[PDB]
């Protein structure tokens, strides 16, 4: 992306509130103290439609193309907003009597 | 010193040992000797299979109708009515109500009160251990294990059955009993699980055997699952979820991909170590190497996969066998169907196998669920089997719904194509393997890797001569036999299989039931008709025979008449078509020659310049070398006798097969007695009709042998019995025979009484390993109280025939084989058995008839031994045959469903 | 011959290495680390199952009343009519129908639409991961793997389906989902199998857990079975068939046996390789060691064992694992005792144990059934935890019902003999070993030879002196968090306990959840007050704190006041308690005592010499020693800073922390600036003011001859002293005013350009090396790396202004959270919570300090750390327990409702 150059802890707490601010509009409401970067989409009443909808938010927001079942393999905002940062970036007797 | 070199030797064998053993306790190769399946749309068996999956089509089919189902309300359009399912299609067996409850020993009660799925794998399991070529009853008493996927799916579930005292309903249903009932049936005694981990089951239980057969518990595994379904229940909850394809086809990685079609099935696999099996000669297929398992973990909700677990099996699978991502051919990936596990798994096998692979040999990926349907449990080693089929004849189905690939997974990297046609799959310098995956609802992942079986070269010694050759067939009924024979009868109308290899795999591959039936043939056409004349429903030709038998084992007598069982010829051309045979008589021939110079197998073979069948010293050498040499052909198929009665001087020949005296004595003997007997040609004369009845008749003139109630033959004497032969008048003296001047048995005995004693004290008797009940005594000896004395008193003492057999029968035999070039007293042995207490069921056979005398004749009469109980080698009739492949038992199905 | 010798040597190490290979993979004995029970009549813990055992008595009762039965139509004495058991007593468990939904993150429909075995499973699951002393939260992505004997009984088959479009009860009611879904919920990544093979089952997963373990599969293995009945329909089948005994009883092997009485129950024990056992440290309970499994066979019915199987099996158990019959000293046997299992099983035994024994050392028999009944699934798990007990506590209880043995066998031979009467079982020269046997209706048997553990207990130390002792409590609601804290109170009140060994324990073998609460306390009385005082509702003890936190780890960011915080003394007992601060002070000597005379450390302990914190010359060496020393301390226990900022001189301190400035060049600087500020001293002051900055930016006018805007309305001094004068009453009305101690001289004012030059050459040895820790200065308001921190940037950073206040807000909406004042006093805490309320980043930033003027011990600290913990600050308290022995301590306290599902 254009915004580089800073800390590790910068870039993690902008890709997981900008993870956070996509699935809240997908989710409904407005906030994203709502949403919990450790509780699994499916608990968060995440189904299959709205899934992929959340990735085509992502789409715009970053630009960069996402494989269609990226929630699944990554199911938490942590996950994710983790995933998109990495992709952004004598002897012989003795010893011999061991064989009788 | 010197002693170091062979503290090298013997430390480099015993590392070499070590690593040995390593290598075979992780990662031992298994091999795959059989399988039997029944899948949705008549297929039962795998070669239908493998048809329908080369032509290319589905076994969708409406809902059946034969399960009591309530087909009217139970479809509704709307999927939202509660109790009702918006699909009416799947994948359903066609008779799953049917089975054999008698062939398993089953009472009708218990077989209805049983799930179906434990009938069918019963079948499934019997079919399968006769695919492989092994006796069923071999396999009794080993250390076989059973590893099934099987699950309840509520079979009987509406029923109240109060009068349950034996407990059917309990055991019925219980998924345990699924693989203990097959344990209990087939004796087995190896580890019998039943395990249940969603629908990959089968595979689980795979490893599980795999692992138990590398450490060695069992010897032999039977793998496999099972799913039938008796309830609707399943759809109807399905439907709520809308997880169900509208039209039913489970379209696997496609355009549509709108969820999954279910359906029933069966599959069953036989594994063992590829050592042993090369060792003991089994038929191999293909062989399993590795195989992993783990866990999905915390993932997007309990039921969603996860493809870093799926990519975490693949690489451990791979390592487990040593293998490296490059070397496998295809994939036989799990393809349910879903919208979105699809491309989950493509992208992982993309991942996993596509990278750094080679642009000219893309990765064939395909599934079997796109022709068939998700077989729930069983649906695993199901594709376990396509891949085998793709190893045999050589080539890799196609798949369905596929000419829209699904745009979720990218294909523009090549690594993975799909099989939209068939692709050969020759065999050639590049091993051919395969991997079979299957992931659960549970969350538990298999992956399964396979190869090709090693080569077999010629395995060809057919030499289809005109030798004769015996089909024994056998069934537990009567209309099963004679589907059995029909079923044979057509197997052999085609123009491409031998007698001899079907001939072998009757008699070493299949069991041994109650009915039995033979026919002994030499041609293609005569085998056929014998066949289509059993199955007919009536036997005439005498080259059928059959019986019914309720034992296995049979104490087996030889008895030995004396004279009147001559005719020229005597077996003839069986001398050249039989070694034992020649060798025997050229046996007895050097142990007589020191004393005679013609030879007994001249006489046989009716040379110019020989002695004809008409002088004692002649006769009885000739009969005591045909019937020694009939004795050993006998024992030479499997069948030793118990005990050994002998009548007159036949008695001496019954010795030498009790082993009491040699062959040079005993020949030695008969020729001193034979020329004993030449001198004495002046008087005799046998006659034949109770001892009262004779006894009163006989104070006048101054009683040879007694063979029942109303058979004696007296003394010889021409002028005595000349007017005994007129004197009775009431059918008392009518049948008569030759016996040209022998009276045998009389005071004439007794008038020469020295020369034999003189010439026959000479012989060295040994203590016998069989019982040799006398008839002159009625009482067992042994080899030492057999001396010229006993002889001598044999000579002279009644040979009463009748007290033998009968505490013979008494004793506990039931089996009387008559050992002479023509049967003479099968039917006085037929009715003394029969008038005495002893069994009802025991059975008297002869040998070569007069007529007769051929190797074909043998071979009949061995058959009708064979019928009635007594065991028989048949391979040793058919040396350097090649077992050939045979349809499995013809079961007789009566329907057992619970109705509500 | 060097030649040769090597390659003998290398050839005899690579088969010693095959030799122990081979026997791993065959033979490895398997340790057993913790166990978890619930069966009939209360017994929850394995002690409550111990002590029944130990003590003689029985479980036996009534039909349960609120699962829903109809008792009146079911029970009938007739044993003929349709429907009806005649039997009424049984074991039951006392409560089916309690579950913690919430705890495990379930919905309350599909915790009713959940099968009880599930949830019983889950919570003994849980119970036995907390009673080995293993973190379950630790336990999350390994290689675990879990096997359980487990089957349906028929739970809402009655009642009809509803609304289910998540399908709730067909994962609710499946077996594999059982074991499913505790590897989903504690994050196992190991195989999960769910075996089924009648009564025996558990025992036979057991089995393939070894194979599991041996092979390297499974790191560790969860093996267990479960039983619960959710219908009375077994009762009515076995009563058909007159299977069931009249009285309930389960007589063993009496001469009045005449059924089996059935029993629910739910059983779990951990299995782990004994070298894994050995290397991490677990407790060893007791060794499993070999086990075999065989088919009866064709017998003479499907149903009726056979005796050839069970001396097969025997003897292949015996084999495998390569011991001989005279070494097994008492036998678990199976003693269903309904009609004819006791004659055969006991002849098999006669005939296999029996032949050729010692007359002094006869087997002991027995079975467990004769207490609790048969279990069905969890039936040899229960043998095991009997046996495992039998040689935990040295003691072999006896079985009931054994006044008349049964005539059908000989016991008078020699052999076997029954245990009537407990016999003891003391450890001594003889390896104790026992059997356990399981033979099911299918026709599969099973024989498990365990072992006591080695001798291992012998080392420990239990020091302790009175050092202050932190105890940390958690959980996932208010309730749960009392009960924690209740329970811990009431283990505390016990006399023969260690509160080091609690600390310990707490801090090192628990999970740490959301609602959370810490006592820092160096005796017992004042631990069990804190304890009450939290379990009692609401707390204001100062010792006492709590909170609740929602997210693992933050981003503490360290912040450095510099000035204004002197106090006498900065931790004097602390310099005599920790270690780390007085190794720091000590360091940080060397380098100073070229430039002066006092140490820092006489004038911390106030020592007779010391110049007295008057002096800026030595108030500035000193609290620029205090400030790093302390940041060091908190580098220890794990809170690695993020970011470093500072407010003054205090800048120095921090440009130490994240790594651009050594020691000497950070002490050369703060001495010199020192030196030649003290040496013009008495210029003015500071005298801040809290009015706002655009007041005072259009309020300076007269007096043009701001130091710090460090609040929304702060500032310092602009002008001369003359001038701060006239501005202390030229308003008369702001207020607020002077407030400020510092008035030997005035920084951030014109006085300061006069000794540039001296500055400057007195500082002109720099090596600004890069740091690795972002240092934000307040001076440029931007992040910079201390590549160009020179001479020139620190005289810069005294004529220039200080923030505070932009860069406070930057970090904040930059993304970090917790922010860390090391001082000896709180001074800026106030001004960072009003920056940070007024910031619009996530409204749960933390904000904590450090000693205070008064609170300058160790405890003090402690509790600064325990209050930033509970906000969700990761911290490794076993630091500050050097050397303790972990203690034992209760399971989770658990919050149940019902949720059972009636027509």
């Amino acid at each position: 992306d254009r915004l580089a150059g800073l800390p590790r802890a910068e870039r993690t707490a902008e890709l997981v509130r900008l993870v956070r601010t996509s699935t809240a509009t997908v989710l409904g409401h407005d906030d994203p103290k709502a949403v919990r970067a450790t509780t699994p989409f499916k608990e968060l009443g995440f189904d299959s439609l709205a899934a992929v909808r959340l990735r085509n938010l992502l789409n715009a927001a970053t630009g960069l193309r996402l494989p269609s079942t990226l929630v699944f393999d990554h199911p938490n905002a942590s996950a994710v907003a983790g995933f998109l940062d990495a992709e952004l970036g004598e002897l012989l007797e003795a010893l011999g009597r061991e064989l009788d | 010193s010197e002693k170091v070199a062979e503290y090298l030797r013997r430390a480099t064998l015993d590392l070499r040992a070590a690593r040995q053993r390593i290598r075979e306790l992780e990662s031992d190769p298994i091999a795959i000797v059989s399988m039997a399946c029944r899948l949705p749309g008549g297929v039962n068996t795998p070669q239908r299979l493998w048809e329908l999956l080369r032509e290319g089509g589905e076994t969708l089919s409406g809902f059946p109708t034969d399960r009591g189902w309530d087909l009217a309300r139970l479809h509704h359009p709307d999927p939202d009515n509660p109790g009702t399912s918006y699909v009416d299609k799947g994948g359903f067996l066609d008779d799953a109500a049917g089975f054999d409850a008698e062939f398993f020993g089953v009472s009708p009660r218990e077989a209805a009160a049983m799930d179906p799925q434990q009938r069918l794998l019963l079948e499934t399991s019997w079919e399968l251990v006769e695919n492989a070529g092994i006796d069923p009853h071999s396999l009794r008493g080993t250390a076989t294990g059973v590893f099934l996927g099987v699950a309840k799916f509520g079979y009987g579930e509406d029923t109240a059955a109060a009068e349950d005292v034996e407990g059917y309903s309990v055991t019925g249903v219980a998924p345990a009993v699924a693989s203990g009932r097959i344990s209990y049936t087939m004796g087995l005694e190896g580890p019998s699980i039943s395990v249940d981990t969603a629908c990959s089951s089968s595979l689980v239980a795979l490893h599980l055997a795999v692992e138990s057969l590398r450490k060695g518990e069992s010897s032999m595994a039977v793998v496999g699952g099972a799913a039938v379904m008796a309830t609707p229940g399943v759809f109807v909850d399905f439907s709520r979820q809308r997880a169900l394809a509208a039209d039913g086809r489970s379209k696997a990685f496609g355009a549509g991909a709108d969820g999954f079609g279910f359906s029933e099935g069966v599959t069953l696999v036989l594994l063992e170590r590829l050592s042993e099996a090369r060792r003991n000669g089994h038929e191999v297929l293909a062989v399993v190497r590795g195989s992993a398992l783990n866990q999905d973990g915390a993932s997007n909700g309990l039921s969603a996969p996860s493809g870093p677990a799926q990519r975490r099996v693949i690489r451990q699978a791979l390592e487990s066998c040593g293998l490296e991502p490059g070397d496998v051919d295809a994939v036989e990936a799990h393809g349910t169907g879903t919208a979105l596990g699809d491309p989950i798994e493509a992208n992982a096998l993309l991942d996993t196998y596509g990278r750094d692979r080679d642009a000219d040999r893309p990765l064939w990926l395909g599934s079997v669920k796109s022709n068939i349907g998700h077989t729930q449990a069983a649906a695993g080693v199901t594709g376990l089997l396509k891949v085998v089929l793709a190893l045999r004849n050589g080539e890799l189905p196609a798949t369905l719904h596929v000419e829209e690939p699904t745009p979720h997974v990218d294909w523009s990297s090549g690594g993975v194509a799909l099989l939209a046609g068939n692709q050969p799959w020759r065999r050639g310098e590049r091993t051919r393997r395969a991997a079979v995956s299957a992931f659960g609802i549970s969350g538990t992942n298999a992956h399964v890797i396979v190869e090709e079986a090693p080569e077999r070269e010629h395995r060809e010694t057919t030499a289809h001569d005109g030798r004769p050759v015996p089909l024994v067939v056998s069934a537990r009924s009567t209309a099963a036999l004679r589907a059995q024979a029909a079923q044979i009868a057509e197997l052999l109308e085609r123009p491409d299989a031998d007698l001899a290899g079907v001939g072998l795999g009757l008699a070493t591959t299949r069991a041994r039931h109650e009915h039995r039936a033979a026919v002994v043939a030499s041609t293609r056409e005569e085998a056929v008709r014998g066949l289509r004349e059993i199955a007919a429903g009536a036997a005439t030709a005498d080259a059928v025979v059959e019986g019914v038998t309720e034992v296995d084992g049979r104490n087996v007598v030889f008895l030995f008449p004396g004279q009147g069982s001559q005719w020229a010829g005597m077996g003839a051309e069986l001398l050249s078509s039989s070694p034992v045979f020649a060798g025997k008589i050229r046996a007895c021939d050097e142990s007589m020659a020191p004393m005679q110079d013609w030879k007994v197998s001249d006489v046989l073979r009716q040379a110019p310049g020989a002695p004809g069948l008409d002088r004692v010293d002649v006769v009885q050498p000739v009969l005591f070398a045909v019937m020694v040499s009939l004795a050993e052909l006998w024992r030479s198929y499997g069948v030793e006798p118990a005990a050994v009665v002998g009548h007159s001087q036949g008695e001496i020949a019954a010795a030498h097969v009790a082993g009491a005296l040699t062959l040079e004595d005993a020949a030695k003997l008969v020729v001193g007695r034979s020329r004993l007997m030449r001198s004495l040609s002046g008087e005799g004369g046998m006659a034949a009709v109770g001892e009262a009845a004779v006894r009163e008749r006989l104070r006048p003139w101054q009683v040879a042998a007694v063979n029942g109630p109303r058979s004696v033959v007296v003394s010889g004497e021409p002028g005595a019995l000349r007017a005994f032969s007129e004197d009775c008048a009431a059918e008392g003296i009518r049948v008569r025979d030759i016996d040209v001047d022998y009276a045998s048995h009389s005071p004439q005995i007794e008038r020469v009484r020295e020369e034999l004693l003189e010439t026959t004290g000479d012989i060295a008797p040994r203590p016998a390993r069989v019982t040799f009940h006398s008839t002159v005594e009625s009482r067992s000896m042994d080899g030492t109280e057999l001396d010229a004395r006993y002889w001598y008193r044999n000579l002279r003492e009644t040979v009463r025939f009748a007290d033998a057999v009968t505490r013979l029968a008494e004793s506990g035999y039931d089996a009387f084989i008559e050992v002479s070039p023509h049967p003479v007293v099968v039917q006085a042995v037929e009715e003394a058995v029969e008038e005495a207490d002893g069994a009802e069921d025991a059975v008297v056979v002869g040998s070569l008839h007069r007529d007769g005398g051929d190797l074909s004749a043998f071979l009949r009469s061995m058959a009708t031994a064979h019928v009635s109980g007594v065991d028989i080698r048949w391979d040793v009739a058919l040396p350097g045959a090649a077992p050939f492949a045979l349809p499995t038992y013809p079961f007789q199905r009566k329907r057992y469903w619970l109705q509500p």
